[PDB]
RNA sequence: GGGAGGGGAGUGAAAGAGUACCUGAAACCGUGCGCUUACAAUCCGUCAGAGCCCUCGACGUGUCGUGGGGUGAUGGCGUGCC
RNA sequence: AUCAAACUCCGUGAUAGCUGGUUCUCCCCGAAAUGCAUUUAGGUGCAGCGUCGCAUGUUUCUUGCCGGAGGUAGAGCUACUG
RNA sequence: CGGGGGAUAAGCUCCGUGCGUCGAGAGGGAAACAGCCCAGAUCGCCGGCUAAGGCCCCUAAGCGUGUGCUAAGUGGAAAAGG
RNA sequence: GAUUGUGCGCCGAUAAUGUAGCGGGGCUCAAGCACACCGCCGAAGCCGCGGCAGCCAACGUGUUGGCUGGGUAGGGGAGCGUCCUGCAUCCGGUGAAGCCGCCGAGUGAUCGAGUGGUGGAGGGUGUGGGAGUGAGAAUGCAGGCAUGAGUAGCGAUUAGGCAA
RNA sequence: CAGGAUAACCGCUGAAAGCAUCUAAGCGGGAAACCUCUUCCAAGACCAGGCUUCUCACCCUCUAGGAGGGAUAAGGCCCCCC
């Protein structure tokens, strides 16, 4: 089918707001003498140096 | 000590040394005008007899002439094509009571 | 201009009304008028000016006629064929206060002002009440001769 | 407001207005209301005046 | 039917003096 | 900084004139600031109407005044246009 | 890509008793859905009903009184037809 | 209101009425309801007096006064008959 | 005991979504019905005060007085705004034209030679003449932009994986 | 199953109305019909229920009226193997 009427601006914005993204957590890891932040999901990779860091 | 004054077919409660908005009455600014009386309250005594009320008098001083807020009028009916426009403003006078 | 109520000029009070051998209509009318505060000379429709009320001994309410079995209080849950009914006698037997609460609720405006107002009422069944620490003032229904 | 004040002062609004009319005092409902909210003593005095001015029997065929 | 009887009967209110549009 | 693109310093009256370059409105999308709303049945306005905030005077710490502005808790009324 | 008579330019702004739309303001006055006629009934001509002006201007309307003819309501039948 | 067509049916149709209203008419009254009752909007006023209808609360005004009826929620749906 | 006439009454009573045939709460300690009496609320009606307009009389070179002031189609009269022009004038790189505010003003279409920011090159008043001279709707047209929407799909019948 | 109050019906005591009558005062029996009794949901039931255990303490700022910000305990959450 099809919609009948143009919804209100307030309704549109209210429905739109919930659509977003969430930031992940960070952890401190020390490699080669300096501290840099990486997600906990990559702790072992960072420790063993298998992940490149810019 | 306060009394009641009749003016322009209506009444306003007023005490000594007060200012009220009253409908325009022919009088040169700066002069004094006498007004009738309606009721008098003094302490615990109340004067209500018509003869005493008539005998008592009110004196006040006219300050200036002022015009009220503007108001816009429209007439409208549905499915007629009738549209009417009309503006209007009212004239007011500001006075200060002197003694009663 | 006409007088209007300020932020903190309002004052409330505590009232108690007995319900021993009294007619429900009169009791409800008195309660409604007291809740609304029509008696107080500081009435203004937009802001409540009501006064607290206490009702005691609801079970002794007297009702005339055969209403004990010919008057029915209805309500419906919402699903199809869910309209079930109860009689005033059973209502008094089970929940003494429900009848008076419903009567007073119906005796008041149904807007949200009245919705907030109905908070002002407390109704009890026994002859006692734990609200004795606030010194309620006894009240009596009277007629002004004219 | 006037009805509430009169009922508090133990007299009906209709009889109060009848007494005012009989006494021939022409003050207006706004004045009575403002006075009642402001001067209960004055309101009581006016009510007493009206009651005194009331006729003997309100039920008489006159 | 029931619908018809109502409006004609409701016309007998003393407010309208008994005469109303559409019976 | 890969570029695209941008910041200083200069050109010039202006760079609110930077080849997408006069004057730059409305639909449209914004960031910051002030007020209000999570027990509510509204052709979404009006008449009343507390609180809060901004302001103009006189008087002092805030209180009135022939004072203005924005917000509006709450009551009455209310069946779009051709 | 369309056929109970293809497509393009012109006659050509083909023609409709038919459906649709026609915008800035105020002051004064203020209608009908009736009769007659019509290859006529959802069309249209005339009359009545409105407005502006010109001319005679109470000739308009209500009440009282007076002079007037009707054949209904009712009622009646050896007064006629049943 | 007085009539015809109709099954003495329709919110049906066709007539006549110095007849009312709506149509081209806001307010108040009957919950809502153009055609019913009162009442004809030049504009402003935080003034008085009233028609129709109302005066337990919703909702402004009398749980008015005096004399009588009601046992049926008749009040707040209708006939032959008992 | 019966027939007589009267005011109230009872039975006769039964359709489909949820009491639903007093508006609700509720009312026979009538707030139900009949007859008298006294009062009150109740509009844009009338009265009171004031502003404007039309017709008419009086006297006057506009004061007073008497009536009226709703309208669809329709008739008559009187007006605002925009452009180009004849004539006579004034403003302007010491800032002219539009745009966005504040403050005000006329009974209307609106006005401000009163003030603030942007801009840079022509404008206003008075009295005549001529208008392509005034938008909301015709399933109107040219250009730009809203929702469904960050939803469906990403166009087969084989299928990729690994080291560099 | 069992219990409570009922419709149709069956009754006991009884004047109005010396008798009689299940009635106008009262008292009783009487069904898959109604209320508890079976299973499940349920304190957003705004009267927002009830009984228990755990911590019940560290700062800064605006200006001391409250509020805001930072650091903690009880607990909870994120990520991980299922
Ligand atoms: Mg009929
Ligand atoms: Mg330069
Ligand atoms: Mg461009
Ligand atoms: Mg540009
Ligand atoms: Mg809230
Ligand atoms: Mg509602
Ligand atoms: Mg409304
Ligand atoms: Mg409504
Ligand atoms: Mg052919
Ligand atoms: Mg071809
Ligand atoms: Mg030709
Ligand atoms: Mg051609
Ligand atoms: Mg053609
Ligand atoms: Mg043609
Ligand atoms: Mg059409
Ligand atoms: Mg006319
Ligand atoms: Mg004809
Ligand atoms: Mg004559
Ligand atoms: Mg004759
Ligand atoms: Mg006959
Ligand atoms: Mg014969
Ligand atoms: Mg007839
Ligand atoms: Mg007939
Ligand atoms: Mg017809
Ligand atoms: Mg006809
Ligand atoms: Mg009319
Ligand atoms: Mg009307
Ligand atoms: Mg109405
Ligand atoms: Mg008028
Ligand atoms: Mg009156
Ligand atoms: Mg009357
Ligand atoms: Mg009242
Ligand atoms: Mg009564
Ligand atoms: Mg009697
Ligand atoms: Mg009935
Ligand atoms: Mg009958
Ligand atoms: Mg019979
Ligand atoms: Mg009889
Ligand atoms: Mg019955
Ligand atoms: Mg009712
Ligand atoms: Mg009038
Ligand atoms: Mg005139
Ligand atoms: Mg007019
Ligand atoms: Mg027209
Ligand atoms: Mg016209
Ligand atoms: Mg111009
Ligand atoms: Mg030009
Ligand atoms: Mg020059
Ligand atoms: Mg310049
Ligand atoms: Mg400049
Ligand atoms: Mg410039
Ligand atoms: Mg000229
Ligand atoms: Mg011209
Ligand atoms: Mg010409
Ligand atoms: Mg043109
Ligand atoms: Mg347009
Ligand atoms: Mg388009
Ligand atoms: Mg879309
Ligand atoms: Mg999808
Ligand atoms: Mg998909
Ligand atoms: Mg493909
Ligand atoms: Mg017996
Ligand atoms: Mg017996
Ligand atoms: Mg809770
Ligand atoms: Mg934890």
């Amino acid at each position: 089918a099809v919609p009948k009427r143009r919804m209100s601006r307030a309704n549109t914005r209210s429905r739109r707001a919930q659509w977003k993204a969430e930031a992940p957590g960070l952890v401190t890891v020390s490699v080669a003498g300096q501290q840099r932040k990486v997600p906990r999901r990559l702790l072992k990779a960072a420790r063993l140096g298998l992940v490149d860091l810019d | 000590t306060y009394a009641i004054v009749k003016t322009g077919g209506k009444q306003y409660k007023v005490a000594a040394g007060d200012v009220v908005k009253v409908e325009k009455l022919d009088s040169e600014p700066g002069a004094s005008v006498s007004l009738p009386v309606a009721l008098v309250v003094d302490g615990a005594n109340v004067t209500s007899k018509a003869d005493d009320l008539a005998k008592v008098a009110v004196t006040a001083e006219v300050l200036e002439h002022t015009k009220g807020p503007k108001i816009r009028i429209h007439k409208f009916k549905n499915k007629t094509g009738y549209h009417k426009r009309q503006g209007h403003r009212q004239q007011l006078t500001v006075l200060k009571v002197t003694g009663i | 201009p006409t007088y209007t109520p300020k932020a903190g000029d309002t004052t409330r009070s505590w009232y108690v009304i007995d319900a021993s051998d009294v007619v429900l209509g009169r009791l409800a009318s008195a309660a409604a008028t007291l809740l609304r505060g029509k008696h107080k000379p500081t009435f203004t429709p937009n802001v409540d000016g009501g006064d607290f009320v206490i009702v005691i001994n609801a079970d002794k309410i007297a009702v005339s006629g055969d209403k004990l079995t010919k008057k029915f209080a209805y309500r419906h849950s919402g699903y199809p064929g869910g309209l079930r009914k109860r009689t005033i006698g059973e209502l008094l037997e089970k929940h003494p206060t429900r009848v008076v609460e419903n009567a007073i609720i119906g005796m008041l405006p149904h807007n949200k002002l009245g919705r907030q107002i109905q908070k002002k009422l407390k109704v009890y069944a026994g002859p006692d009440h734990p609200h004795a620490a606030q010194q309620p003032i006894p009240f009596e229904i009277k007629q002004v001769a004219q | 407001r006037i009805n509430a004040a009169a009922r508090a002062n133990d007299i009906t609004y209709n009889r109060l207005i009848q007494g005012l009319k009989a006494a021939g005092v022409e003050v207006d409902r706004k004045n009575l209301a403002e006075l009642a909210v402001s001067d209960p003593a004055a309101f009581t005095a006016l009510v007493d005046v009206a009651r005194a001015a009331l006729p003997e029997d309100v039920n008489a065929p006159s | 039917a029931k619908r018809g009887r109502k409006k004609r009967d409701r016309k007998h209110s003393k407010a309208n003096h008994g005469k109303r549009p559409n019976a």
